């Protein structure tokens, strides 16, 4: 469906005027919803963990990739709604959030790149999908060319992504030179015992992981996330993380790797410690993303990581979307718009939000306490599954470090709630304006999922036991 | 005050000047 | 019980609608037809999950 | 007791000492948008190669090096 | 050109309530003494006296009690002990 | 029922505008319901009785009768019933003690208070490690919000302490719970004494569990958060925290630790005795040089919890019974003292510095009588439950280790010192010049304090009245070959 | 100022008056 | 336990630390003959940390004839002493010593490894309930343990006796 959407959309966006952008985006939003609901029944193919190799052994289809695919569609639906609908109908918000003409096509193509990364069974397909996603994401960074910071960001991103892509291509070709093969499926226990592939496979893993910004190469990505338009940051900080991490989890090429162990430790420490002194909202959220990417990196050191990883990535996607949407909503109550790409920038600008919108702060509290991992919110069960996995496999020191990093990051998670439940002198008296029904309903759905997902935990594990065993 | 109680209103993290600000 | 699952999922839909009203700075019963709509939709999702889970249990039992 | 232990040492190994430590460490990790980042990526690649060479030699010898690296970055 | 919506009307946050007559006559000296004592941890420094109290109570006293408690574990049994019998088990 | 009751709640809210009458009524109904349960509770059996399961896969939204149990387990025995009765006794008084001094966002405040109470009450019903942990952490967001919004001047730091210290301990508790889950693949409390882990593994799990216990009880040397969180909490937060949340720790020892890690507990007991003797002596001494009323009352609780711990790890029936009775008596007395210092004096004068207060007997003789009674109860006068608890706990501790228990007998003296030093200045002397005359204690305040006083006196004159619920428990956990 | 324990506290005050204490009973 | 060659291992560590400090100095230069002038003493940081950690670790391991986390605790204490000497203040020196020693002691306790020892881990170990009369291994569980094992591990006294009381005090 995705290819058909891309083709049609190119035709229409060519033949439509600049005023039709939001209507087009609503059209695609509904189309993706329709695909998600009508084609969901293809799950049935994956009963008993049945795996399918497709396209001449280039693509691999199993329950895991089907789930990642559905999750990516859900994320795309939510993200496209933010562009397809106005928060408010005033002039200010027409200036604040207007979709570019080609933005939707870039979004769909980057989604296609991500899905091809997930399904990749062969290194040529992996490299082509990586380059497709990398190019589309460069352009998404750069499409808002009136922003000085966005253009500077796109250029830095181009160069860092190019270097990491060259590292990846080098790793692929060294694997070819040693094994005369482009598939990991050719690998076996005998082959891993016989030959020392550790260097090559770790170089490939590192080349992929530095593209989502794990320490000690974080800062360039945090700067890019800071300097992009806020509705762009909601996307570019999420989809590449999902695709790359899912590919690495599915491939399992760094089991018990000492280098990945040390880098995951370092990423946890830097993500937790470095986010403490932050005063800008989006830099705080980017360091949050770094710490959570560390939590997921830990899962690359062990076999049978499917359940913990899927649960964690789903709850993280929901929490991330929700926190960005809350920051977006809280824009209507700020008294100073900093600029047209990033209306709110400093955490202190939320001060006293509870007096303007009590339930917005309720939602904020719920999402923050999910991030900290307070039961019975989803975040707690995500961390619980991760701890179960790593302790089952004897990563004791890493478990201690994970404890410590969650503690430390709770400080700058609660910074947001702290300033949000403080008091502001000028308190909204009244307003005729209504927030858009659709986005408020979506934000509410995310909040209710985070709050009451745990009631379905046992049902989920029962389903999982029949589709992934 | 910040998340550590430190004073809050150069490194990019604490830099306040805004090249995208409408007045610049 | 299927009826209990439908009641629960509808309760989730009602919660979503109520939270949506409050987030819009609106009264709890601002648009009462939205409660019915959201309850029906979330009950549909709950029903789908229930059918999938029952089928999964059936498959697990049939391999015995 | 009440001052020197309770509001002294126990707060050192508590909210106040941790606050100071985190302030310093965070300041150091935040303390030419391109050239610098490129130098970073080379330094990471070469440092990783040399560190793994050392690890192959003897893992005990690399622990002080990692400690020193973290001391550079955070302190 | 970027300004919040004119549609918003903001008034004061008043907390309401009945202003009671002020039944305490605050003493500035007492308040400063109280503030100094309350936030003593912000100004604590390690000196010879402070370090001495730290090393006594956090180190020497726990060590003494630990030696006592691990040396005397299971040593005594008193229930109904009679004349000539040893109240010690080892 | 639930639909109709929700309708009733909505209508009452729309018409009256303040939920607090509805919450008071509700909590009273809950108390009556628990009493009905006690009526129908069989005491000649060591088995959990009112069992039910939630979030089972066959019935996610209802109760499960399935042959596979993958949800969360709930049920009660005598030990849980005692603390549940304490909880349902305390909750309505917690609502009532702030009946007039909250004049803003009052509905939210009462909602947070009642939610915290219900969370603790449900926590006592939990029958497996995961649900216990879930409800054990669920309070921290509510406490954080409550303290931050409705607290005194230094409430921001208080809220951050109460969240961070408890999370810090709870995550090591989570490590231990994860190890148990993956090693046993079971989590329940019903049959967890049947699994005999290797001694080394027991020794390792015990560490995480006991770190959680150190932060939550608290014990020396990680007790420094409690005096803050108490002093800047509003009255309901302080009463709940002192009267229930600390007893959650003692219940945690008895339920989670002793049945599973018996041999490791035997190995580690002298370390526990070191830590408890430390907390008693050192916190009791540190109480002498405090200048805040609520801080002093907070420091008292830590020492009493130290005596409770010394009782509960004594490996004797008398020690365990003493720990339970002391927990209950402390849950009666400490909320009363917190009521005094943070609801009567603080609501009349809005200050907590000790220097301002003096000679309150002249204008407020009734308040002075209440202070005298509550203070002699807190320091352990016989015919009060506190004395029975401290005496039995000290007996168990002296049996377990004669030297350590004998030294711990100094707690009687130390408690008398700090408490009577406070009440001496508060009650007598010439009426203070800094403050003016205000009303004496009112009917509501007197009602709450009378409830607490009669409860502690009743269990102090005849502590046996609790035995029918606890005679199984006093044998269920001692490890003698 | 006079007693050893008061002297011990002199580094721990910043911008608080170093008072010479006199027993109020005397 | 057969000894570490303290002298040799410490010499190799000196070499590694010197090289690492050189690399850090070159980087530091590039990011800011002046490289060592404006080094900040990082070469000394690396060299001293290396020598201190390795020398103290081997020394302690040889003296105690054991290999466990305590050796890492001592070595971390020495490393922290070196790193905290740079502050030139006694409280900071003591703090670095004790806290680095504690952190490294924790590290050595968990296995002195950042990745896992796969063969010893639970996933690769015999688990579950044991069979008929087999010896208990670390991850295994039973329904009853042998009383002699209790008496030997826990020790006699405090209610631990070779024979149940009622049996021993039975009359005939
Ligand atoms: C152990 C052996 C330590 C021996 C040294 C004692 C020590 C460490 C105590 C740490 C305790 C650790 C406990 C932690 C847990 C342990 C498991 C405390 O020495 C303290 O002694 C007190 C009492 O004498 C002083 O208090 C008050 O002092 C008077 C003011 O009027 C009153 O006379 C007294 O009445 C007050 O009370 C303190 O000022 C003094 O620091 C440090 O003392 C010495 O070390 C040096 C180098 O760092 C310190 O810096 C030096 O001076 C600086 C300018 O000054 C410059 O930088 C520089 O010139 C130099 O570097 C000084 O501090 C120095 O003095
Ligand atoms: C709440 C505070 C948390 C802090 C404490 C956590 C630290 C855990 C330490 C305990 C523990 C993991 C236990 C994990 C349990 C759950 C984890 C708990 C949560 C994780 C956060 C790590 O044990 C480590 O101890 C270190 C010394 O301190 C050693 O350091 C190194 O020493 C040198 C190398 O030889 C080097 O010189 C250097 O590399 C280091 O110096 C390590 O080699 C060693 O693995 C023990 O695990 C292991 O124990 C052994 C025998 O016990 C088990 O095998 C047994 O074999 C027979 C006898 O062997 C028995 O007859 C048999 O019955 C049993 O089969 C194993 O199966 C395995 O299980
Ligand atoms: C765009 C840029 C383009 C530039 C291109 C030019 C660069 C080309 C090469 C660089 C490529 C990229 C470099 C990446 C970083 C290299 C680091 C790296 O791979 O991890 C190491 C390499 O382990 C070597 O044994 C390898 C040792 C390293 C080789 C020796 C060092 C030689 C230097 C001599 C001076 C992988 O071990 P690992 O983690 O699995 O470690 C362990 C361990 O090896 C096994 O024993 C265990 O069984 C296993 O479970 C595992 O846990
Ligand atoms: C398992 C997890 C998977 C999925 C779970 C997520 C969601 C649940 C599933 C389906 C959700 C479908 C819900 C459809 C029913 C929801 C519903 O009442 O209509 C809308 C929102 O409608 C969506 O915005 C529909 C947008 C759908 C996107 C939701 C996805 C999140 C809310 O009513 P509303 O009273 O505010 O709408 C009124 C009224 O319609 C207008 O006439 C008024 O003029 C206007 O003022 C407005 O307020
Ligand atoms: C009418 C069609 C509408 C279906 C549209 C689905 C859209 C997905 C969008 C976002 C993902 C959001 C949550 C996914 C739920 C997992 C389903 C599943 O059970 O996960 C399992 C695998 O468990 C796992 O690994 C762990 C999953 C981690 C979930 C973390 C959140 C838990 C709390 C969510 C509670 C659910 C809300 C219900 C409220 C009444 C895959 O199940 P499956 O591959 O057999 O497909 C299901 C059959 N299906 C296609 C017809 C729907
Ligand atoms: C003719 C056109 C005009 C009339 C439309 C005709 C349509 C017919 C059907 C209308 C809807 C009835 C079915 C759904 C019930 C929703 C009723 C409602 O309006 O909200 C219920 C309640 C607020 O009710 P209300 O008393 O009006 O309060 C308003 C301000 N206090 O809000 C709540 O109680 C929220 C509770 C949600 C969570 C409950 C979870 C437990 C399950
Ligand atoms: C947010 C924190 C995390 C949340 C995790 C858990 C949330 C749970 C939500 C609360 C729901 C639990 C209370 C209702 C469940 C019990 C209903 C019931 O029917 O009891 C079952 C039990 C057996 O009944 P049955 O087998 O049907 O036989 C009847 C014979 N005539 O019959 C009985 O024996 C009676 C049992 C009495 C139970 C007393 C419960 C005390 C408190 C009740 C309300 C608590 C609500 C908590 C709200 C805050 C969230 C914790
Ligand atoms: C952070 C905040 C976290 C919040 C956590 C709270 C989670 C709340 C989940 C509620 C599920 C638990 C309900 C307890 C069960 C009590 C009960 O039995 O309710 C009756 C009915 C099912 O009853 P039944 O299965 O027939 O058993 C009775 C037989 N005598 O039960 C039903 O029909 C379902 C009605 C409940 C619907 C709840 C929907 C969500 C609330 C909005
Ligand atoms: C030769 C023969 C033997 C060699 C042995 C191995 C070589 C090790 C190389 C040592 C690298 C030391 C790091 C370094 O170069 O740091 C310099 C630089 C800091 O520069 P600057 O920006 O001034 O930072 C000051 C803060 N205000 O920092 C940087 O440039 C950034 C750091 C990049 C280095 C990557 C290290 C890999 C990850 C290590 C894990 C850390 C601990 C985790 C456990
Ligand atoms: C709220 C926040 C709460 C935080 C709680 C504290 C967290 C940790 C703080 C830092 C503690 C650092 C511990 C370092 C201990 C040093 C060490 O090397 O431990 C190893 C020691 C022996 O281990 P092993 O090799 O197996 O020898 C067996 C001989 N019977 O293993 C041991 O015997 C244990 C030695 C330490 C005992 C516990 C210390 C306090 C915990
Ligand atoms: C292995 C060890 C695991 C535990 C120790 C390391 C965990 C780090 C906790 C972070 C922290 O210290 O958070 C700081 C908190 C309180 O926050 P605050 O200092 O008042 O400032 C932040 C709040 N403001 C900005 C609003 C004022 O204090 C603690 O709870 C310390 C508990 C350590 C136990 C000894």
């Amino acid at each position: 469906m995705l290819i058909l959407a891309i083709i049609s959309l190119i035709t229409f966006v060519s033949m439509s005027k600049l005023s039709d952008n939001r209507a087009i985006i609503r059209l695609i939003n509904i189309y993706l919803i329709l695909v998600l609901v009508l084609d969901s029944f293809l799950y049935l193919l994956f009963l008993n963990n049945q795996t399918y190799t497709v396209m001449g052994e280039l693509l691999i289809f199993n329950s895991f990739t089907f789930y990642i695919d559905m999750l990516i569609y859900f994320i795309m639906i939510v993200i496209s709604s933010l562009y397809g609908y106005n928060l408010y109908n005033n002039n200010l918000y027409k200036t604040l959030f207007e979709p570019k003409k080609e933005l939707i096509i870039l979004f769909l193509i980057n989604i296609l790149g991500a899905l091809l990364i997930v399904h990749s069974n062969d290194f040529i397909t992996l490299f082509v999908a990586i380059e497709l996603q990398s190019y589309s994401i460069y352009l998404i960074t750069a499409i808002y060319n009136s922003s000085y910071k966005a253009s500077k960001a796109s250029m830095l991103y181009f160069f860092m992504g190019g270097i990491l892509s060259i590292l990846i291509a080098y790793s692929i070709n060294t694997y070819y030179s040693v094994l005369n093969s482009y598939t990991l499926h050719s690998l076996d226990s005998l082959i891993i015992n016989t030959l020392d592939l550790n260097l090559i496979l770790i170089a490939l893993s590192l080349g992929l992981l530095f593209k989502i910004g794990i320490a000690p190469l974080h800062k360039w990505l945090i700067s890019i996330y800071e300097n992009t338009p806020i509705l762009i940051t909601i996307y570019i900080s999420l989809i590449p993380k999902i695709s790359i991490l899912s590919y690495l989890v599915l491939s399992n090429i760094s089991i018990n790797s000492l280098v990945i162990s040390i880098l995951a430790i370092l990423t946890l420490l830097v993500g937790s410690v470095g986010g403490l002194l932050q005063i800008k909202i989006k830099r705080l959220l980017a360091f949050s993303g770094l710490t959570n990417a560390g939590y997921m990196m830990l899962l690359l050191l062990l076999n049978n990581n499917e359940f913990s990883y899927l649960y964690y990535i789903t709850q993280y996607s929901i929490s991330h979307l929700a926190i960005f949407m809350i920051i977006i909503f809280s824009i209507y109550y700020i008294n100073y718009i900093n600029n047209q790409y990033n209306p709110i920038i400093y955490v202190n600008q939320l001060k006293g939000l509870i007096h303007d919108n009590a339930y917005l702060v309720l939602s904020m509290a719920i999402v923050v306490f999910s991030f900290i991992g307070i039961p019975p919110l989803l975040g707690f069960f995500g961390k619980l599954n991760i701890l179960m996995s790593i302790l089952n496999n004897g990563y004791y020191f890493i478990s201690i470090v994970l404890i410590v990093a969650s503690l430390i990051s709770a400080l700058y998670y609660l910074y947001l709630l702290n300033v949000s439940i403080q008091d502001k002198n000028n308190i909204l008296i009244n307003s005729n304006e209504t927030v858009s029904s659709v986005l408020s309903y979506i934000l509410s759905s995310l909040i209710i999922l985070i709050t009451f997902g745990f009631i379905y935990n046992s049902l989920i594990i029962d389903i999982f036991n029949v589709y992934f065993n | 005050s910040g998340a550590l109680g430190q004073k809050v209103p150069m490194v990019e993290d604490l830099e306040t000047y805004d090249e995208d600000s409408p007045i610049n | 019980a299927l009826f209990t699952s439908l009641v629960g999922a509808s309760g989730l839909g009602f919660a979503t609608k109520f939270l949506s009203n409050k987030i819009r700075l609106k009264p709890a019963g601002y648009y009462p037809l939205g409660y019915v709509f959201s309850g029906v939709a979330w009950a549909g999702l709950g029903l789908v999950l229930h059918n999938v889970h029952q089928h999964s249990l059936e498959v697990l039992e049939k391999k015995k | 007791i009440a001052h020197h232990v309770d509001k002294g040492s126990l707060y050192r190994l508590g909210p106040v000492g941790i606050n100071r430590l985190l302030n310093k460490a965070s300041y150091n990790v935040i303390n030419s948008s391109l050239s610098m980042n490129s130098m970073l990526i080379l330094i990471t690649i070469v440092s990783l190669l040399l560190l793994v060479l050392v690890m192959n030699v003897n893992f005990i010898i690399v622990i002080p090096v990692l400690i020193s690296i973290l001391y550079i970055l955070f302190s | 050109e970027l300004k919040p919506s004119s549609a918003i009307q903001r008034g004061p946050l008043n907390k309401g309530g009945w202003d009671a007559p002020h039944a305490l006559h605050n003493d500035g000296a007492i308040d400063r003494y109280a503030h100094w004592r309350t936030f003593y941890q912000e100004r604590f420094k390690y000196t010879r006296a402070t370090g001495k109290s730290t090393l006594i109570f956090l180190v020497a006293f726990p060590a003494l009690i630990g030696y006592v408690a691990y040396q005397s574990e299971g040593l005594f049994e008193f229930a109904g002990k009679r004349r000539g019998e040893s109240v010690t088990t080892r | 029922i639930l639909l109709s009751s929700l309708y009733l709640f909505n209508r009452i809210l729309a018409w009256q505008g303040n939920v607090k009458h509805f919450y008071l009524f509700a909590s009273n109904l809950l108390l009556l319901f628990i009493v009905v349960l006690y009526i129908n509770f069989n005491t000649f059996s060591n088995s959990f009785q009112f069992n039910f399961e939630l979030f089972n896969s066959l019935n996610p939204f209802g109760l499960s009768n399935s042959d596979i149990s993958n949800g969360l387990l709930f049920g009660i025995d005598g030990l849980s019933l005692t603390f549940i009765l304490l909880t349902v006794l305390l909750i309505p008084l917690t609502l009532l003690g702030n009946w007039y001094n909250i004049n803003f966002n009052s509905n939210l405040y009462y909602t947070l208070v009642l939610a915290i109470g219900l969370v603790i009450l449900l926590n006592f019903w939990a029958l497996d490690y995961i649900s216990f942990y879930i409800l054990f952490e669920a309070t921290l967001p509510l406490l954080f919000i409550l303290i931050h919004i409705y607290g005194s001047s230094d409430s921001e730091r208080a809220s951050f302490y109460v969240l961070m210290f408890t999370l810090s301990g709870s995550l090591f508790m989570l490590l231990s719970i994860v190890v148990i889950s993956i090693v046993l693949n079971t989590t329940n409390f019903i049959n967890h004494n049947l699994f005999v882990l290797s001694l080394d593994l027991q020794t390792i799990i015990w560490l995480g569990l006991f770190i959680a216990i150190m932060v939550k009880t608290p014990l020396f040397p990680i007790h420094v958060w409690l005096p803050v969180v108490h002093s800047e909490s509003p009255l309901a937060g302080s009463m709940i925290l002192a009267g229930l949340i600390l007893k959650l720790a003692l219940y945690a020892i008895l339920r989670l630790l002793l049945p599973l890690l018996c041999e490791a507990q035997i190995l580690y007991t002298p370390m526990i005795y070191i830590i408890s003797l430390l907390t008693i002596i050192l916190t009791s001494l540190a109480t002498l040089r405090q200048i805040d009323l609520k801080v002093i009352i907070a420091y008292s609780s830590i020492s009493h919890m130290g005596i409770a711990i010394l009782g509960v790890c004594s490996n004797t029936s008398l020690g365990i019974y003493g720990s339970i009775v002391l927990g209950v008596a402390h849950g009666f007395v400490s909320p009363a003292l917190f009521l005094i210092v943070g609801g009567i004096l603080y609501d009349r004068y809005h200050i907590r510095i000790v220097n301002y207060y003096k000679g309150l007997t002249t204008y407020m003789p009734q308040l002075a009588t209440y202070i005298i009674i509550l203070s002699f109860a807190n320091i352990g006068t016989p015919l009060t439950g506190n004395f029975t608890g401290e005496f039995l706990s000290l007996q168990g501790g002296f049996i377990r280790n004669p030297i350590i228990g004998g030294i711990s007998c100094i707690s009687v003296l130390l408690a008398a010192i700090y408490q009577l030093k406070l009440t001496n200045k508060l009650t007598g002397g010439i009426s203070s010049i800094y403050m003016h005359r205000t009303n004496d204690v009112t009917i509501r305040e007197k009602f709450i304090m009378n409830i607490l006083i009669i409860s502690t006196l009743i269990i102090g004159i005849c502590p046996q009245i609790m035995y029918n619920l606890l005679y199984w428990t006093v044998n269920n956990y001692i490890y003698i070959i | 100022i006079r007693a050893s324990f008061d002297k011990a506290e002199e580094p721990m005050l910043g911008d608080y008056p170093d008072i010479d204490p006199f027993p109020a009973q005397l | 336990f057969h000894p570490y060659n303290t002298l040799g291992l410490a010499t190799q560590s000196a070499m590694v630390g010197l090289g690492a400090g050189v690399v850090a100095a070159a980087a530091r230069n590039s990011l800011a003959l002046t490289t060592f002038s404006k080094s900040g003493g990082v070469v000394t940081i690396f060299t001293g940390a290396s020598i201190a950690y390795v020398f103290t670790y081997c020394s302690a391991a040889n003296l105690r004839e054991r290999k466990d986390g305590w050796n890492h605790m001592w070595a971390g204490a020495a490393t922290g002493a070196v790193l905290g000497a740079r502050t030139k203040l006694v409280p900071a020196f003591i703090g670095w010593t004790v806290l680095c020693g504690a952190a490294c002691g924790l590290f050595g306790w968990t296995g002195a490894r950042f990745n896992a020892d796969r063969k010893a881990s639970l996933e690769q170990s015999p688990k579950g309930f044991v069979q008929e009369d087999a010896h208990q291994t670390f991850w295994e569980v039973v329904h009853r343990r042998p009383l002699s094992l209790t008496v030997e591990q826990l020790g006699e006294g405090r209610g631990i006796n070779a024979v149940p009381i009622a049996t021993a005090t039975e009359a005939p």
